[PDB]
């Protein structure tokens, strides 16, 4: 939870006292390229 | 029977006999584009 008036935050159970970091998230999308078929001379075949 | 594939279509028009034309040359092109990356497609329209 986060108190709307004082901005105090309560963590999940069983965390001991100590030092911690606080920040924000981000995504790391990636997308390969589809394979291809290539004969001896390097020509592309079988696209369909 | 055998099969095959034309290497490419990105060298524009030519007028030599077929024995000597380089790879990629074609016989007739009109209102087309020799665009790379997108292929051999039609040209856009002219805006007033």
């Amino acid at each position: 939870s986060i108190d709307p008036t004082t901005y105090v935050v309560t963590t999940v159970r069983n965390v001991p006292d100590g030092e911690y970091f606080v920040g924000l998230r981000y995504t790391s999308v990636l997308s390969p390229t589809p394979p291809l078929v290539r004969d001896a001379n390097g020509i592309v075949i079988g696209t369909y | 029977a055998f099969d095959g594939s034309i290497k490419s279509l990105l060298q524009g028009v030519s007028q030599q006999v077929p024995r000597e034309r380089l790879d990629g040359q074609v016989s007739v092109q009109l209102n087309r584009l020799s665009d790379v990356v997108n292929g051999n497609r039609r040209r856009p329209g002219a805006r007033y």
